[PDB]
């Protein structure tokens, strides 16, 4: 039982990491369609030039 | 990672819609409307660099090669590089730019 | 003399200024340059991590 326990607690651990690189990676994506008036820029080169 | 996406979601947050650019109606002086901290900072890192490399044209229009002007000259583009960096680590690049557009 | 002197040093800050000119075009282009190769970087080196 402890170690079923200790398994949902390494997959979550887990799942958070995936879930965080995803959340870290969708700051770096550049959203082509100008409709979207959401997504500031954050990066410089993302241009504004 | 956590700690790396609140710093960028910071930033995010600091970009949105930020930043009022009032055209200075060059004639009325009097009203002490208050620049933009990011207007300030960004002209005042320009007129740093600017009065810099005017002491470097005006030096090599006068031929006069001080010996000790070199100490001089790369503290002040030390300074600049400081000012400047301070710059881009206060302020969004957004702001950056649109106070550079305004400039 | 004076004439002479200032007609050299008219000659000077021209130079000064073509340069500037020079320098500024450049500096155009560099910005161009450096706003792709930041871009490239992202694609090819930060985009790919989440997949694997």
């Amino acid at each position: 039982h402890l170690l079923r326990v200790t398994n949902k607690k390494l997959n979550h651990e887990l799942q958070s990491i995936v879930n965080g690189v995803q959340t870290l990676m969708s700051f770096f994506s550049t959203p082509e369609t100008a409709c979207e008036l959401s997504s500031q820029p954050i990066f410089l080169s993302q241009l504004l030039l | 990672i956590q700690y790396r996406c609140e710093q960028l979601q910071e930033i995010r947050r600091a970009s949105q819609r930020e930043v009022m650019f009032s055209a200075v109606d060059p004639d009325l002086s009097s009203s002490t409307f208050l620049e933009p901290e990011v207007l300030r900072d960004v002209r005042e890192v320009c007129k740093l660099r600017f009065k810099f490399l005017r002491s470097l044209h005006d030096d090599s229009i006068s031929s006069s090669v001080h010996p000790g002007k070199e100490d001089l000259r790369s503290l002040s583009h030390q300074q600049w590089m400081s000012m400047a960096e301070k710059v881009w680590n206060t302020h969004t690049p957004n702001h950056i730019l649109a106070a550079l557009e305004r400039l | 003399q004076n004439i002479q002197e200032a007609c050299l040093l008219l000659d000077k800050k021209q130079k000064h200024i073509q340069i500037l000119i020079k320098g500024n075009s450049s500096s155009k282009s560099q910005i161009r340059r450096s706003s792709v190769e930041a871009q490239k970087y992202v694609q090819d080196k930060l985009l790919p991590w989440p997949q694997e």
